[PDB]
């Protein structure tokens, strides 16, 4: 028995693109006609602040570069000067059936994988993973830089069963930390709902709204697009922000990456905090791979030991492997 | 490995990226201190291909400088 | 060679997944041989059974939508393909490229037989519509009825019937339903004129059909040399590269009751022109004629200017 | 300028406007050396860029005569 | 006979090429096998892989992935239809592909290795009297070389179509049908591929593209081919059929045969603020380019005016036809013909771009909503044409200016007749 | 007798390119002014996630490969943020005369084929194949990934005889499963209609409209385009979605592959579900071909045994080869 050549998992926990709007605090219960945050342009004169080559650290050349500074046009998004609260809204569906791949070659490999995931569900439920997903929904970690330095963050989560709201959760997202996973009654109810969605025992659709009290006219941080070339035929535009129709927005993969920031079992440390579950679990902001394949704790070696050679790892690493299965991906040769 | 075309200089960005799976580098075309253009060109481009990627902007600069600083005409 | 007694208008035919390549040199609109084959197959299926003969096609192409793409670093274009099913060992397929497109075209068909004699015009037009809404035009399916409820019925218009001023007025009210598109004609005479006025420099013929239909940029005597209309390359027809063969002597024929020949593609110049620029609506009819003593299997539109 | 009290010699970047295969005159360094009656190496000494790497500045008469011979300034 | 003196040198060069990868154990046997057909015994190599793989100038390969058939290379002339082109006169180096699966391209190289300046590569297929000295040996090697050369370019004779060979019916004049199997014109597409590579690339085209990038002069123009599509052959191994080289890795590029309007499925020109007031703003790139090209023609000829005036009249008629087509395209995308702000030209633009009869433009609006107002639309079109084509004061001093004025008046009259006939 | 050298069957059941639109639930009766779902572009940044070679474990090399960012441009398609229902519409025409090939070299072989298919219709009608086709139209199998995890899928079928509707069918597509084939009076009446269209007794035209209740702003899945790579060139957009006149669309062949997923008689198993009908019945997702020619159950040897050798197979295999006749193909040496 060997691993399959092609094997692909569709993602559970599908989020939508998060849209931004603005308003006043204590009007957030009437926050349905809040106007969208618009992306504008402004001019930026760039100073000289890079490291010099020290083959160009001559003072005359430095003053000649400082005398002629360069200029760009930059997309920017701010709150209005009379509004102090950013509202960020998206929808998230929890589907279930996380073990079954959407593509396979070997029938024996997918049968062995299916009974391995079935035994994982039979030993314990999705309660740990859904508890950590409900935690990452409870604190507004999906507000990436909009959460930083906020005065007060409040998350409203609505389980939407028919076309109307079935249940309502209210979380103080700064009380729920970004570090440790506490225990709370409403949070455990939300975790049980997400676990019932992940086990295929229901169809879960949630509307998540987050209110961050940032300040009047302050800069918000939508998702940022990609610029390949730049010239004088444009406005020398060097920064482009993402936008659905006419609204500052966050990419759905950004919300998804902040959702699965649950991995606290990486072998390097645990005092840093959770990272996102990835094969060779890596942080782009740190440029480093936790769970190196030299150690026996990346996703591929753990999965091949669990399925092929029946070496079931520790229950923390079992949570990690099943979280990687929930994340989805292309796994194979 | 900068490229010098008269007073113009095309320099790479000293660390590439991966666009579409392929490795790329940002090439900046300067006219002295004035930054004229930036493009994202892949690796395995020869210096000739980097040259006539920016040849059109250089030609537009030449047309504009030839029309702007044209001498007077008596009739 | 035959002036039609009346004209039928297939009003607005929507076509999905039609062939775009249609030739080893062009890729745009399909060849007019497909439209002549369509009117001959329509004559076979419903034309014979009504004491009607059908002769030629006028085509106007209301809209075009090619399934192509530009590959992001080049000014050329590539074709969009489809995923064929796997082989018997389940490995992969052999990728052979095909070019699909979407068409909106009208058809102008001439009739000579007992048109208004045995049957009225409306029932003839309606059953030709019902017949043509079950087949395919150029390798792609005739897209059936959608929320276009307006453009359904045809107009069997008598060509020579009525006063001549009344003839111009009813053909103008028929051209009123064909203004969105631009008709297609053959331009063999303009090809020959440019060929003879080019032959003062060099005696070559395919270099003309190259140089007729590009953007010729002449230097400072920076200008662009231009033709007054929309000059396109078209497949001019079929010229045999082999003699006549009997039905049985060639293996893997389509039918062992039909004689076969090996052929090559004749390429020519066509023209897209506004339908108001031609005063007689019977000028646009593309006829295919065979000269089987030699290889000439030609589609054109004679009696056009 | 024609006034030698206010004239300063061109830098290498200003010299590359008129001399070089990418310059606006399209005249190489060998042809510009042959216009001034020099060798290619003595003329390439002008096109180094920094004063340390064996670079001297072009003279007033040679610069204005070169602008005359390239058809840039009339320099009567 | 060149095989005794110069073909010995050609076989020695081939032996040096085959012995460049020469080793002691296997490469020694490879050099021995090359030297067995290196001095005068090349008829053994021709019996091996010289006549077993032959092809014609039009291979039946690209008609399917694998279609069994004989790619005949006949039909050197067929100038019957004097309105078409193709293989009627190839003439200038009609190339041929090695149709089949033979990897022994050394025979195809040796067909031209002694072909230039020697009768061995040209007479080896038939009339091998020069092949008697071309063998450089006795009658056995010369007979083997002549047999391989005859079997190289031999026709298949017995025809074979396929399911994957595009069999088509063509109707006869008042009778049955004929079956037709088109071959892929490999020599023709290689000729036009060489012509398109000479047009698109090459140093003369590069120099002319530089001399048009700036506005300087060069004593010849150049050529540009927009919308060239690319078609690939076979796949990752583009040598199942020959004449498909390394750079020509199945590359068959096709010239455009497009209708005039390729895009803009959405209504690009609505009755907007900047356009509903000024209906003659001309929201179109092709119409604007045609107007700029018509306005650029302003000089007068002493003997070219007799055709230049007719060309300008044809250009003005094409501009009027494009205006009628733009009116039709606007009329195709007007479900609700409702007036809005900035539509202040709605007396003329809203009348000439009038949709189907609404409730507001009823029979009671038979002069307001249902009014046939082609005179104001013709006046606005004539004003837009006079702004685009401003005639000179001495432009009518020759007959070209009066002919252009008469052509503009006749085109405005034809547009007014089409608008009045279409005005209800 | 022998098989003909050429043999070509025109397809029946011609579908249209299924166009997507969006709206709210309980407005689906007035879902004619629903705006189209458009295709946008966005930017993705990812990490190293695939399997590494054993020579490339090398943690310094992995950290070096992480620090080069991986960016793509991706075509995406979403619902609007105020619409939760995807409406997919296509048209399907049934022609009839399924036995006659479009080309046959042998006349006696085509006459034996015509009397064979005539005797097949004489023994029993098309009602098994027509009932399975009406099943694949009943459940929304043409919603390929748009059905996965949907809340409520509902299919409307309009038989249009003249310029107005002749009859309507209303189906709950989630009640009708994708595994087994039920019997229902409306479904059997629709089965009688598709059977009468297949028998040459008329020309059937249907308009099929499926409403899936996904969620606000969620991602839909139209067809993907084929871009062969420009290898020695710049990086390309690594996803392209199919669109017809700025409307997200599914290919006609995708709906056609979804319709003929009827084959429950392949010898490998029967609980994995129906597959599409083709000679050497092979599904691209599994990468493996059921109905291998080493067993005598593929289409070609079954056709040669029925026609040339007069060995009539079992009635489910007669259904299989008749469904391959309706599907069409270019068959021959």
């Amino acid at each position: 028995l060997s691993t399959a050549s092609v094997l692909a998992f569709e993602r559970k926990l599908d989020p939508s693109d998060a849209l931004m709007s603005a308003g006043a605090w204590a009007q957030r219960d009437a926050s349905q006609e809040w106007p969208a945050v618009t992306v504008r342009e402004k001019s930026v004169r760039g100073t000289i602040s890079n490291r010099l080559k020290t083959k160009d650290r001559d003072p005359a050349k430095l003053d000649a570069s400082i005398q002629s500074p360069n200029l760009q046009t930059v997309d920017v998004a701010n709150l209005p000067s009379d509004a102090d609260t950013l509202k960020v809204r998206f929808t998230l569906r929890v589907l279930g059936g996380a073990g079954t791949p959407s593509a396979c070659n070997d029938a024996a490999y997918r049968d062995k994988l299916l009974q391995t995931v079935a035994t994982y569900v039979n030993e314990q439920g999705f309660a740990e993973l859904a508890r950590r997903y409900a935690h990452n929904l409870a604190n507004a970690r999906f507000l990436w830089r909009n959460r930083v330095g906020a005065e007060a963050v409040e998350v409203r989560i609505n389980h939407i069963r028919q076309g109307e709201v079935a249940r309502t959760w209210r979380f103080d997202a700064l009380a729920i930390g970004l570090r440790d996973f506490k225990a709370d009654a409403e949070l455990d109810a939300l975790a049980e709902l997400i676990a019932s969605g992940l086990s295929g025992s229901g169809h879960v659709l949630l509307e998540v709204v987050a209110f961050a009290r940032i300040g009047d006219g302050q800069e918000v941080f939508p998702s940022q697009e990609l610029i390949l070339d730049k010239g004088d035929k444009k406005g020398q535009k060097s920064k482009t922000l993402y936008s659905v129709r006419d609204a500052a927005a966050i990419h759905s993969q950004k919300i998804g990456n902040a959702l699965r920031t649950i991995d606290t079992w990486y072998p390097d440390e645990d005092g840093l905090g959770p990272i996102a579950v990835e094969p060779y679990g890596s942080v782009t902001s740190q440029g480093k791979a936790y769970r190196q394949p030299k150690q026996k704790l990346d996703f591929y070696t753990l999965l091949d030991n669990w399925v092929l050679r029946d070496e079931a790892p520790a229950v923390e690493q079992q949570h990690y492997v099943i979280a990687n299965l929930i994340r989805g991906g292309v796994f194979g040769e | 490995n900068a490229i010098h075309i008269g007073p113009f200089s095309i320099t790479p960005a000293a660390r590439g990226l991966h666009y579409g799976g392929l490795p790329h580098h940002q090439w900046t075309l300067y006219y002295g201190p004035r930054e004229m253009a930036i493009k994202t060109l892949p690796d395995s481009y020869t210096s000739s291909e980097v040259r006539d990627e920016f040849s059109d902007i250089i030609a537009e600069f030449v047309i504009d400088a030839r029309h702007r600083y044209a001498p007077d005409v008596l009739e | 060679v035959t002036d039609p007694e009346a004209l039928l208008l297939l009003p607005r035919l929507s076509i999905q997944n039609a062939n775009a390549i249609s030739s080893p040199l062009t890729w745009g609109f399909p060849s007019p041989g497909a439209f002549t084959g369509f009117v001959h197959a329509l004559q076979r299926r419903v034309g014979i059974s009504l004491d009607i003969e059908l002769d030629g096609v006028g085509i106007v192409c209301h809209r075009f939508e090619a399934q192509i793409s530009q590959p992001a670093g080049k000014r050329t274009k590539v074709f969009n393909l489809t995923r064929n099913p796997l082989n018997r060992d389940g490995s992969t397929a052999a990728i052979v490229e095909e070019g699909r497109a979407h068409l909106e075209v009208s058809l102008l068909l001439g009739v000579h037989g007992d048109g208004l004699d045995d049957h009225p015009a409306q029932e003839i037009a309606r059953q030709v519509q019902e017949q043509a809404g079950a087949m395919r035009l150029a390798g792609g399916s005739i897209l059936p009825w959608c929320n276009e409820r307006f453009p359904a019925p045809n107009a069997e218009l008598l060509m020579l019937g009525g006063s001549d001023e009344q003839r111009r007025k009813n053909q103008r009210r028929l051209t009123r339903r064909l203004l969105p598109g631009f008709a297609l004609v053959s331009r063999e005479a303009l090809l020959q004129q440019h060929l003879e006025t080019l032959r003062t420099t060099l005696p070559e013929a395919t270099t003309l059909d190259a140089l007729l239909d590009l953007c010729r940029i002449n230097f400072e005597p920076w200008q662009v040399r231009d033709k007054p209309g929309w000059l396109v390359p078209i497949p001019a027809g079929y010229n045999a590269l082999s003699p006549l063969y009997l039905p049985g002597e060639v293996r893997n024929a389509r039918d062992r009751e039909t004689p076969l020949r090996f052929v090559e593609n004749l390429f020519g110049l066509g023209e897209w022109l506004s339908p108001h620029r031609v005063a007689a609506l019977s000028d646009l009819l593309w006829y295919h004629h065979a000269e089987p003593d030699k290889g000439l299997y030609r589609w054109s539109t004679p009696r056009f200017v | 300028t024609h006034d030698a009290e206010e004239w300063r010699p061109p830098t290498s970047w200003e010299l590359r406007h008129v001399v070089g295969e990418g310059s606006f005159t399209g005249v190489s360094g060998a042809a510009a050396a042959a216009l001034l009656g020099m060798s290619a190496t003595n003329f390439r000494k002008y096109t180094a860029g920094d004063s340390a790497a064996n670079r001297q500045k072009i003279s007033f008469a040679a610069w204005h005569y070169l602008l005359d011979r390239l058809g840039v300034k009339r320099a009567s | 006979q060149e095989l005794r003196q110069f073909i010995e040198s050609f076989i020695q060069e081939r032996l040096q090429g085959k012995l460049d990868k020469l080793h002691p154990d296997e490469d020694d046997k490879r050099q021995t096998l090359l030297a067995t057909h290196r001095r005068e015994a090349w008829l053994a190599d021709a019996a091996r892989r010289v006549g077993q793989l032959q092809l014609v100038t039009h291979t039946l390969k690209p008609i399917h992935p694998d279609a069994r058939g004989s790619n005949l290379h006949s039909l050197p002339q067929a100038p019957g239809q004097p309105g078409l082109a193709g293989s009627h006169e190839l003439g200038d180096r009609l190339v041929s592909d090695v149709v089949g699966n033979a990897a022994a391209l050394d025979v195809f190289k040796f067909l031209s290795l002694q072909y230039q300046g020697k009768n061995l590569l040209n007479w080896l297929t038939e009339d091998s009297a020069e092949a008697v000295q071309a063998l450089s040996d006795n009658a056995e090697q010369a007979r083997e070389w002549r047999q391989a050369f005859i079997g190289i370019t031999a026709v298949k004779g017995a025809p074979a179509s396929h399911s994957l060979a595009k069999q088509l019916y063509f109707p006869l004049p008042g009778s049955g049908y004929h079956l037709l199997a088109p071959l892929f014109p490999t020599s023709l597409v290689h000729h036009v591929h060489a012509l398109l590579r000479e047009a698109r690339f090459g140093d003369a085209a590069k120099a002319a593209r530089e001399a048009r990038s700036r506005q300087e002069s060069w004593p010849h123009g150049f050529s540009e081919y927009p919308n060239l599509a690319i078609q690939k052959f076979g796949g990752t191994k583009p040598q199942n059929i020959s004449q498909l080289n390394s750079e020509r890795y199945g590359e068959n590029w096709l010239l455009p045969s497009l209708p005039p309007h390729w895009q803009r499925q959405d209504q690009r020109a609505p009755i907007r603020h900047s356009s509903v007031f000024e209906h003659d703003f001309g929201r179109s790139p092709e119409v604007s380019r045609l107007t700029r090209t018509l306005q650029r023609l302003l000089a007068k000829t002493r003997h070219n005016n007799f055709t230049i005036r007719r060309y300008r009249a044809q250009l003005v008629g094409q501009i009027c036809d494009e205006a009628l087509q733009y009116a039709a395209r606007l009329r195709e995308l007007e479900p609700g013909w409702s007036a809005t702000p900035g539509c202040q030209l709605h007396d003329a633009e809203q009348l000439w771009l009038d949709p189907l009869r609404a409730q507001t433009d009823e029979t009671f609006l038979q002069r307001r909503l249902r009014g046939d107002w082609p005179a104001e639309v013709g006046n606005r079109f004539a004003n837009w044409l006079n702004r685009a084509v401003s005639s000179d004061s001495q432009i009518l001093g020759s007959p070209e200016a009066a002919q252009w004025s008469q052509e503009l008046s006749k085109e405005l009259t034809m547009f007014k007749e089409i608008l009045e006939d279409e005005r209800d």
